[PDB]
């Protein structure tokens, strides 16, 4: 779940977010931004928890009555024009094993050092396995989060999809 | 007919005799030949019928099904040669023994001049059909699909046997010729109206009819792809044919009897319809497309007129080549993921390019987009029901819109978005798999240049 | 317009109808009339393939600018004046049809005007 | 056709005064056109549909 | 060069196919091109006979 | 001052406007954890098996065969033909049918009776 | 910089 | 038109603060049509084809 | 699509230069290893308007799981760095 | 391979039942609650919040981005149908009642101007156009046998 | 010359003679010209050249011609030698009879084209003929159904005879 | 080259015996067109530069 901390934090985020499509001119939401932190300050050493809550709860009406109905957003970020836009050329390094050999060799380098990084997978799965068959509790993992390699010449466990993966912009 | 049942015997004796190892090649060439030759039968005149002896005689439908049907039998061989390659070398040449017992028995189903001939031949397509579906289909459940296509179309088969006997006790023939000219009307009285279920319930099981379809999502689902395509190609087209020839000999009891049909028909088609936009298994919301193609057909044939037996015939070559290509286009997937859950494999298209294009104009057929015949048949069957009751366009136009829904999201939940992760067997397409592919859809697009030699006799 | 307004918001017996117009006989004043002269004969317009909205009484007008415009291709610059005589002519003709109004307008106040005396006196 | 094209010209036109992506008020200005393109039908002026078509 | 050569690969020689498909083919068959007949004015002249349309009625006057 | 929202059944109720959200307790608290327990159980199975290096094929998902059977085969040994589920199939199915009945034979009956009588426009209407 | 694009075989 | 929309387009410079109105809302969303139609309509019939058509 | 590539220094200088331009930053201490709570001391709203000013330099927004775990520019260059492939 | 003890059966009764369902479906036994047993056919299987996946974390790393999903994670009875191409369940910044009677109300509001504006035409004032000789009466499809009404305009 | 003037009428083309009234050249002249020698000429050779060699190898087709045969009312009941040959002379008729409906049907058609927009007036003949052999048309084939036939068509027509018959009594009821 | 079928169109609209409330309709919509067509060129041409810093 989210902190009380983390969700003050995003709020704060989302309302000058959503202040600086309202404003669209800089000097504006640059006069906005600072009244809206104001008002982020005037509560900023709060003791008593459940105070602190019910202005947290109170924000957030506050926030979806005012919030843009049509808000600002990156291109390439979920909802953007962009989002999504190179889905359709990002292909997996598997294809390149079904390659014909004539379609290889036109890239004689490429493929000789892509052997070298199958080696290197191939070598370093067995060890991988075992680093995380050791440091998992008895009963199973509690947490999605990976640990680093711990003996030099290890590879982080479980690192050849996040290593490989397409480019951003693979055409 | 002897110039072709005779070569159709004789591939048994190449696939028994031919070397282990060329059992596919002899069978496949020698079944391509014979298909050439069967563009012989094109030989029709604008009054009179090929009368070819008191046995057998081919007209302008017959003669489209008979193409078809010889057609197909080649592409069958080349789509089973996969998952047949790790079986036994006398299972493999009873398979396609089984397959051309089957064309053999069709052959002589589509131009058998007397009735009778023709049920027997109708009903003994049945034995290899329901073989290769519990013999070499992959899920357990082929066993119960072997069932409910077997009872099913007893069901209604037994009745026509005691139907058609009992017009030649009282007509003195059953030769389809001399129907023609001794027919009588059908006065309405509670014996006929019976006699008018027994001889048109058979034909409607086998189209099928809204209702009594229950069969076919689980045969042609869980048949193999030989049988898959048989099936929804040129054995649901069975029914269609017996009921062109049939509602000869019903007048006018049929101006009143087809309501409860045309009536099954029209809903039964949005339904049916409605049911493939919520389909999991890509192999059975193809079934269902099949079940939603024929209702339009069932309605032509029932309102007897010129324009929509036109459109039926049309329909029925159609949807033959379409539902087929569909068949074989899943069964390329299913033999990479070996799974038929549509939401499996996605994103198809940046890993088999080429197969991408072909699901593209499968599914531009089924739509029916102009001018392929797959429209001119469907659209020459709304003109026709138009004038029928000016209301049916309501129930027509609303199945058009639900066609093109789930034909595009079959073609986008499998080709286009995000490809799965996971899945790192996509091997590219082979030959053998896109020949497959434009054996099927370059027939049916050349057919728009020449749409007159399947529009059937009123032509 | 500000008849509109009228026929209404307002009374609605003297405003003219447009859909009946005309409705007094063409004789009611005028001692004597005089029909409209058509310069243009069946054949010319049949011949000229005029749309037959444009068949009117403009239509000589119309006729020999369309003679002109084939003539002078390609200069699409030119038959400036026989244009402006056909514009001319149908403006003409439209205030005649705003005449038409004005003296349906103006008889239908003789019926609300002639005819208080006639109820009121008796 | 002249209802239909009014409604279409003024809801689409309506709907582009607040519009923030660049493509989509232009893609409201078109429909705003049509509507126009349809009310010109509904006016029994076909010819002028079709030359404003062609601008 | 480009030019000159697509002007001979993509525009003469397709006409010349057009050209012998209607000249031949197309034509030679009933109300298969079917020509609006030409507009003809007060005064002209049909070239197939030679004859001579009246002119019209004077315009009596409008100067404006 | 501030309109309370309210939901529907296409317009979920925002997280930020959620009382269950901001009434964090110690039974919510263990249960937030417990699932992320199960979360990270199966994602290391999956983990497991996608970057194996020797793997060529498909991760079967025990979720996705579940969710099909269900769908499809699991249907019928769970019906009862009660009250809800006979007249929901009556009206449904049934209703229908009877519907466009009358609807196509109250329409063929009255245009038969103007063709009889000869008063339907039938000039030139020759294809049909 | 000249790179690599990854691309399913097209041989076939 | 374009003098309203040169002041209107003035004002927006001005350091007051902002007061979303339903009027804005409503031509912003674009009438709201394809916020309920595409989900009632999508919801009505894809339920349909489940519950009723196929189970 | 036709924009200059991005490189590790010129990300690296204008991170800083973003920062150089924060007035509660002292340019003279900021360096690429200033940790901002424990040798700027900033609160954590004042490390949030860090993070939009970066997304607003780079044109791409930062998710708030992984805003709230850069706590300084170095990582800022990495994370950065590892979402638009830049590798020299 | 799958077995019978891992698919979906009948609606759980006892308590025993309920925690192996749970336990099958990879869900916490609180979390877990079947569909009301009314015979429609949903048997055991998770009653879900029916919510779209557009609602799902865009930025979690999903092992099915597109879809929102994980590998192993109980499936919606609806997944098909909430799909990022379908049916949207997202929070709208209007109210889902108050934006039906908004759009409900320009509609009707507009449909009952139309009507009033048809009883009520627009118009120039002036008379019927004049065309020539009998209204045109060869020209636009006149039998040249009968003699027509002869229609006479004049001049003001 | 290649087809028959009679069955498809084409009135005299009347041309208007040029009457030009500016100094600009008329580009469409020009490019007249230019079709002509670039075109129309070497299209002629080719023409000429493949004309030359039909006449070095000239042969006939001709029209297939049948001999009335006794018609279905001619015919004894469950004949079924007399009734084909009537039957599929009645086929042959009805196929006939569409064309026909066909060929007045592009006389319609061309005359509006050609007329223009006078169409309305210009093309009321056409418009006759085609109101006179639709009604023929559908007399004898309409409502037959798709199982068509000699018989029904007799049927048809005694079933329209009584119509008119019972119609002359009670015209000549006065 | 707008001028010479919009115009036209709107002038031809006016003097037409037509329905009136869609005449009003297609008036208020042309008010429309320079609005969003002045918020173009208002938020795209004039004012500051309000995009990223490398551009
Ligand atoms: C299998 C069909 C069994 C139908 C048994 C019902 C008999 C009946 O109701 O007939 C009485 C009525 C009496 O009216 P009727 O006069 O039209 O019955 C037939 C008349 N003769 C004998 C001349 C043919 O018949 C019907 O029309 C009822 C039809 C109901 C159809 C419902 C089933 C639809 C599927
Ligand atoms: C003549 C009637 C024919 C009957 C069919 C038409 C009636 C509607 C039923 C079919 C629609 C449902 C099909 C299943 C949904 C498949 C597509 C889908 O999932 O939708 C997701 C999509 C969602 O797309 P989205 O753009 O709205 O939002 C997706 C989320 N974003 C935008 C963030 C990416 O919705 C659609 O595209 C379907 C919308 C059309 C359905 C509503 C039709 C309204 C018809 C007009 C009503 C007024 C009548 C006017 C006169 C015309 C009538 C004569
Ligand atoms: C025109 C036609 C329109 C009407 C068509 C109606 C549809 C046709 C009827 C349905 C056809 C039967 C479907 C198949 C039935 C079936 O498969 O049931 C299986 C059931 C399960 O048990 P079982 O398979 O035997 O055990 C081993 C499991 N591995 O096994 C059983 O429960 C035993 C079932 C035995 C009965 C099935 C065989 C008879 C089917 C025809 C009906 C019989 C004739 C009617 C009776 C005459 C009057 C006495
Ligand atoms: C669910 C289950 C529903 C089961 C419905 C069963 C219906 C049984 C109907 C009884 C048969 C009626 C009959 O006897 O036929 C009528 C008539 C008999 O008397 P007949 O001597 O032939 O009169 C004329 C003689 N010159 O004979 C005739 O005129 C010819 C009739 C022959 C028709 C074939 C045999 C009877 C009909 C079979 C059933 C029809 C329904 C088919 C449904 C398939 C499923
Ligand atoms: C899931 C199973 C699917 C398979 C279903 C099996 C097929 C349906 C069963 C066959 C029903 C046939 C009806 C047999 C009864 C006798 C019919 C009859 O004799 O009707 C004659 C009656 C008189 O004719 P008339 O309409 O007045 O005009 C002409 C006058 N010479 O004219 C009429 O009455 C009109 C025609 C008969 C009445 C039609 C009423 C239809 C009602 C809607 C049907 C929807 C389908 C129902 C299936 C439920 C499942
Ligand atoms: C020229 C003009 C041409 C025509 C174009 C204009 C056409 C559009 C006309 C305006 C349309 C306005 C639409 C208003 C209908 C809204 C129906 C509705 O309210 O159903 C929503 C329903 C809400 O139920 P729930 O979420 O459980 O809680 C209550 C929240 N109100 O949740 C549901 O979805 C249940 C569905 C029940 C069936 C709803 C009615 C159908
Ligand atoms: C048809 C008209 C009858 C509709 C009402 C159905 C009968 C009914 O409502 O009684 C409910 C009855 C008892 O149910 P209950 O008392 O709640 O609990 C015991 C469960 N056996 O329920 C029952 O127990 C048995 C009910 C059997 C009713 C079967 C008929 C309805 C089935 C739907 C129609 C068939 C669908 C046809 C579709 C063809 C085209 C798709
Ligand atoms: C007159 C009383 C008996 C009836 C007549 C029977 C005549 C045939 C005698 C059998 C001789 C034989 O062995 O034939 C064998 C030959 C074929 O050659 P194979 O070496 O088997 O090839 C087999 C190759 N496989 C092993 C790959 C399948 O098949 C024939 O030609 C049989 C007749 C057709
Ligand atoms: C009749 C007068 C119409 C005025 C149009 C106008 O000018 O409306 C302009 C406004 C919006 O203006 P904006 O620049 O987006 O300001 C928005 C606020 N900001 C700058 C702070 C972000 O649109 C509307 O809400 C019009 C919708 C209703 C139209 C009438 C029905
Ligand atoms: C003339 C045109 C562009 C020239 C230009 O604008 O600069 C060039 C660009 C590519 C050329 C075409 C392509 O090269 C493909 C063909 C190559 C052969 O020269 C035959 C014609 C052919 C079809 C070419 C015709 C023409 O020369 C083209 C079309
Ligand atoms: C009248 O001709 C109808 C005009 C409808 C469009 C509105 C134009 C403005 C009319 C204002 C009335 C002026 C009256 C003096
Ligand atoms: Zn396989």
């Amino acid at each position: 779940y989210l902190t009380h901390q983390q969700k003050v934090l995003r709020l704060y985020k989302r309302a000058l977010r959503h202040l600086e499509s309202w404003c669209i001119h800089r000097d504006k939401y640059r006069y906005f931004a600072c009244l809206l932190r104001a008002r982020f300050d005037e509560h900023k050493n709060e003791k008593d928890m459940v105070k602190a809550t019910q202005l947290l709860r109170e924000a957030e009406e506050e926030f979806w009555h005012g919030q843009h109905p049509q808000p600002y957003i990156f291109p390439e970020s979920p909802g953007g024009t962009s989002y999504e836009r190179y889905e359709c050329y990002k292909v997996p390094e598997w294809c390149l094993d079904d390659w014909h050999p004539s379609e290889k060799a036109m890239y004689p380098d490429y493929f000789a050092k892509r052997e070298q990084w199958k080696k290197l997978r191939r070598e370093s799965w067995e060890r991988e396995v075992k680093q995380l068959q050791e440091e998992t509790p008895v009963g199973g993992p509690r947490t999605e989060a990976l640990p680093p390699a711990r003996k030099q010449g290890d590879l982080p466990p479980l690192w050849w999809h996040i290593v490989t993966r397409p480019r951003e912009r693979p055409m | 007919m002897l110039k072709y049942i005779i070569p159709t015997i004789m591939l048994m004796p190449l696939t028994w005799l031919s070397k282990n190892n060329m059992i596919w090649v002899n069978s496949t060439a020698h079944s391509l030949l014979i298909s050439f030759t069967s563009l012989l039968l094109m030989n029709q005149f604008g009054d009179n019928s090929l009368n070819f002896s008191l046995l057998f005689f081919s007209d302008s439908l017959s003669t489209p099904l008979l193409i078809l049907t010889m057609w197909l039998l080649p592409l069958m061989l080349m789509a089973s040669q996969h998952h047949l390659s790790k079986e036994n070398l006398t299972r493999k040449k009873l398979f396609i023994t089984m397959l051309i017992s089957l064309q053999l028995f069709l052959i002589m189903t589509f131009t058998a001049m007397e009735l009778i001939l023709f049920y027997i031949l109708f009903e003994a397509t049945l034995v290899p059909t329901l073989i290769i579906i519990t013999r070499w289909g992959n899920q357990t459940e082929r066993l119960n699909a072997g069932l409910y296509f077997l009872f099913y179309t007893l069901a209604g088969s037994l009745p026509l046997l005691v139907a058609l006997i009992y017009i030649q006790n009282t007509v003195g023939s059953l030769n389809f010729l001399m129907l023609q000219y001794w027919v009588q009307p059908v006065h309405n009285s509670w014996s006929n109206v019976f006699m008018w279920l027994a001889c048109m319930m058979a034909f409607m099981v086998k189209m099928p009819l809204y209702g009594l379809h229950l069969w076919l999502p689980k045969a042609h689902v869980e048949a193999p792809i030989a049988g898959s395509m048989v099936l929804a190609a040129v054995l649901l087209k069975l029914g269609g044919y017996g009921m062109l020839r049939i509602t000869l000999i019903l007048n006018p009891m049929t101006d009143f009897m087809a309501y409860p049909f045309i009536m099954l028909s029209l809903w039964g088609m949005i339904m049916t319809s409605s049911i493939c936009l919520r389909q999991t298994d890509l192999k059975s919301l193809i079934a269902y497309s099949s079940v939603s193609h024929m209702a339009l057909v069932i309605v032509a044939i029932l309102i007897q007129t010129p324009w929509s037996y036109m459109g039926a015939t049309a329909l029925m070559i159609a949807h033959g080549l379409t539902s087929s290509m569909l068949f074989c286009l899943a069964n390329s997937n299913y033999e990479r993921i070996h799974s038929r859950t549509m939401i499996l494999a996605r994103g198809l298209q940046t890993l088999l390019p080429l197969m991408a294009t072909w699901w593209l104009l499968a599914s531009l057929t089924n739509l029916a987009l102009p001018p392929t015949i797959n429209l001119i048949g469907e659209l020459f069957v709304v003109m026709s029901t138009f004038s029928w009751s000016n209301i049916t366009i309501i129930l027509m136009g609303v199945n058009m819109v639900i066609t093109a829904l789930y034909s595009l999201y079959m073609l986008i939940m499998t080709q286009r978005g995000k490809y799965t992760y996971h899945i790192n067997n996509i091997s590219p397409s082979f030959t053998r798999e896109n020949a497959l592919m434009s054996l099927h859809i370059l027939p049916l697009l050349l057919l728009t240049l020449n749409p007159k030699i399947i529009l059937g006799p009123l032509y | 317009g500000a008849h509109l307004a009228r026929r209404y918001l307002g009374d609605a017996s003297v405003e003219p109808d447009p859909l009946r117009m005309p409705t007094f006989p063409p004789d009611y004043g005028f001692p004597e009339r005089k029909e409209r002269e058509m310069v243009a004969t069946q054949q010319e317009m049949n011949d000229a393939q005029l749309v037959l909205q444009q068949r009117d009484y403009c239509a000589h007008y119309l006729i020999r600018f369309l003679k002109c415009k084939r003539d002078s291709f390609p200069n699409f610059l030119a038959c400036k004046h026989e244009r402006h005589d056909w514009d001319y002519c149908e403006h003409l003709d439209y205030v005649k049809r705003m005449k038409e109004f004005e003296r349906e307008r103006r008889l239908l106040q003789r019926k609300k005007r002639r005819e208080q005396r006639e109820a009121d006196m008796a | 056709t002249l209802c239909l094209g009014a409604i279409t010209t003024l809801f689409t036109a309506m709907c582009a005064l607040t519009q923030n992506d660049i493509k989509k008020i232009i893609a409201f200005s078109t429909s705003s056109q049509l509507g126009l393109m349809m009310v010109t039908i509904g006016i029994n002026q076909p010819y002028l549909a079709f030359l404003h078509i062609c601008t | 060069y480009r030019h000159s050569i697509f002007a001979f690969t993509h525009v003469l020689i397709p006409v010349w196919i057009i050209h012998y498909y209607l000249k031949y083919h197309v034509t030679t068959k009933p109300y298969t091109i079917v020509e609006k007949k030409p507009r003809i004015f007060p005064g002209d002249t049909i070239l197939e006979t030679g004859e001579v349309i009246p002119p019209m009625k004077e315009f009596p006057d409008q100067h404006h | 001052s501030f309109p309370k929202y309210e939901a529907s059944r296409l317009s979920s109720l925002p997280t930020t406007l959620d009382p269950a959200e901001y009434d964090i307790s110690s039974e919510t608290r263990k249960a937030q954890a417990e699932r992320l327990a199960i979360r990270s159980r199966l994602k290391r199975e999956y983990q497991l098996q996608y970057y194996d290096p020797s793997r060529r094929g498909v991760i079967e998902d025990p979720a996705l065969v579940r969710w099909t059977y269900a769908r499809s085969a699991n249907i019928y040994p769970n019906f009862r033909p009660n009250t809800k589920t006979s007249l929901l199939g009556a009206l449904f199915g049934i209703g229908p049918l009877v519907f466009w009945y009358y609807v196509f034979k109250t329409d063929r009956d009255r245009k038969e009776k103007l063709i009889q009588e000869g008063k339907l426009d039938r000039t030139f209407n020759i294809s049909y | 910089k000249r790179l690599f694009i990854i691309k399913p075989s097209g041989f076939y | 038109g374009f003098i309203l929309a040169l002041e209107i387009s003035n004002m927006t410079k001005n350091l007051k603060y902002h007061y979303p109105s339903n009027a804005f809302k409503f031509s912003t969303l674009l009438g709201y049509f394809p916020t309920i139609m595409h989900r009632l309509a999508p919801y009505m019939n894809l339920s349909m084809s489940q519950k009723s058509a196929s189970s | 699509s036709d924009a200059p590539p991005l490189t590790l220094e010129g990300i690296k200088d204008r991170v800083l230069y973003v920062l150089k331009l924060y007035d509660k930053i002292d340019p003279e201490k900021l360096s690429v290893n200033s940790h901002f709570m424990k040798d700027l001391g900033l609160d954590s709203l004042d490390q949030v308007e860090i993070i939009m000013a970066m997304e607003d330099e780079f044109g791409f927004e930062i998710p708030d799981i992984d805003a709230e775990k850069l706590m300084c520019p170095q990582e800022i260059v990495d994370y950065i760095a590892d979402k638009k492939d830049v590798y020299e | 391979h799958i077995t019978k003890d891992m698919l979906p059966g009948p609606y759980p009764k006892t308590p025993e039942e309920r925690a192996a369902a749970a336990k099958k479906y990879n869900m916490r036994v609180e979390d877990y609650e079947p569909y009301p047993d009314d015979g429609t056919g949903y048997g055991d299987y998770p009653k879900l919040p029916d919510r779209s996946q557009q609602e799902r974390d865009p930025w979690y790393d999903w092992d099915h981005p597109d879809l929102r999903l994980n590998w192993g994670e109980p499936m919606h009875w609806d997944l098909d149908m909430y799909i990022r191409n379908r049916v949207d369940t997202s929070p709208t910044p209007v109210n889902w009642n108050l934006m039906c009677k908004h759009l409900f109300g320009f509609v009707a509001f507009m449909l009952f101007m139309f009507w009033v504006g048809e009883t009520y035409p627009a118009y120039q004032p002036v008379g019927p156009k004049q065309y020539p000789y009998n209204n045109l009466y060869l020209e636009r499809g006149g039998d040249p046998n009968k003699e027509p009404e002869p229609v006479v305009h004049y001049e003001i | 010359d290649s087809w028959d003037k009679d069955v498809y009428p084409e009135p005299p083309r009347r041309t208007p003679a040029p009457s030009p009234q500016t100094s600009l050249p008329n580009p469409i002249t020009y490019l007249t010209k230019a079709f002509d020698l670039l075109v129309d000429r070497p299209v002629t050779l080719v023409r000429e050249f493949i004309e030359r060699q039909h006449a070095k190898n000239k042969y006939y087709y001709y029209h297939r011609e049948f001999r009335r045969v006794p018609d279905i009312t001619e015919c004894q009941e469950k004949d079924v030698l007399c009734m084909f040959e009537a039957e599929m002379q009645w086929r042959r008729d009805y196929k006939v009879d569409q064309e026909i409906v066909n060929i007045i049907q592009e006389r319609l058609k061309a005359c509006q084209q050609r007329e223009g927009e006078s169409h309305r007036q210009n093309c009321a003949k056409e418009l006759e003929q085609f109101t006179q052999v639709v009604k023929a048309y559908q007399d004898r084939y309409h409502d037959l159904g798709a199982h068509y036939s000699a018989r029904k068509c007799l049927a048809k027509q005694k079933q329209r005879m009584l119509a008119e018959r019972k119609a002359a009594k009670e015209a000549a009821a006065a | 080259t707008g001028f010479y079928s919009k115009d036209l169109i709107i002038e031809a609209a006016n003097t037409s015996y037509t329905n009136a409330w869609a005449l009003l309709m297609t008036l208020i919509a042309t008010s429309f067109t320079a609005i969003y067509s002045t918020r173009i060129i208002f938020f795209a041409l004039l004012g500051q530069p309000r995009f990223p810093t490398l551009v």
